[PDB]
């Protein structure tokens, strides 16, 4: 997952997902990326699928 | 099964928006952003109980689809949860509506403004939705906007969530009902 063509003001709501550094599960990776966009880039993906 | 409910593809998860039908052929409209590249869909994680296949698929641009049913004896509500609905309609700005989703349930709220166009990157551009001051999230998409008995569009996106409010947008389920000769029951 590639976050550098974001941040996108809007995002679908399919769930595909994506754990996250902070342990919070991600429901898809427009969601995802936003956050880490948001967190200044220190938010980084742990692994994919549920936490 | 009903508006609402969970739908998995072989990719992840959506919502059943509603349950439509022509004749005596029974489907069910989605969002298209979850019907594009699905073919089959089960009613559990599990794969276990079928529902049917991918009929149509309209996203971007609009963002709409329709599942025709193939398990022949699983119920098809013709409501959203327990509501019944019985027909449907146009949305109309300051009107009072509900989303029911299978990842946050129902939520209500009111329609702000028609005919927006949505960016979601890449080219993916959907046009003529209802912004709404209604939350979504990650599991919603294509799940019903209702008011009262009257069907009135399909989860497509935005952004925010449950928690702290967010900005959700609504495919017109009149667009959808026209482009496949269906009706809601």
């Amino acid at each position: 997952v590639d976050c550098s063509e974001y941040p996108k003001p809007a995002c679908t709501r399919e769930y595909r997902p994506l754990c996250g550094s902070d342990n919070k599960t991600y429901g898809n990776k427009c969601n995802f990326c936003n956050a880490v966009v948001e967190s200044n880039g220190t938010l980084t993906l742990s692994h994919f699928g549920k936490c | 099964i009903s508006g609402g409910d969970a739908i998995y593809s072989s990719t992840g998860r959506c919502s059943l928006g509603f349950n439509v039908r022509s004749g005596s052929t029974y489907y069910f409209l989605t969002a298209g952003h979850c019907t594009d590249g699905a073919t089959t869909w089960w009613a559990n994680s599990a794969r276990t109980t079928v529902l049917g296949t991918t009929s149509g698929s309209s996203f971007p641009n609009n963002d709409y689809g329709i599942v025709r049913y193939t398990n022949t004896t699983i119920p098809k509500d013709g409501t959203v949860g327990g509501q019944d609905i019985t027909s449907a309609a146009n949305a109309t700005v300051g009107m009072a509506v509900t989303r029911r989703g299978s990842t946050t349930g129902t939520h209500s709220g009111s329609v702000t403004a028609l005919n927006a166009t949505v960016n979601y990157g890449g080219g993916d551009v959907v046009y003529g939705m209802i912004r709404t001051n209604v939350c979504a999230e990650p599991g919603d998409s294509g799940g019903p906007l209702y008011s009262g008995t009257r069907a009135i569009g399909l989860t497509s996106g935005g952004s925010g969530n449950c928690s702290s409010g967010g900005t959700t947008f609504f495919q017109p389920v009149t667009e959808a009902l026209s482009a496949y000769g269906v009706s809601v029951y």
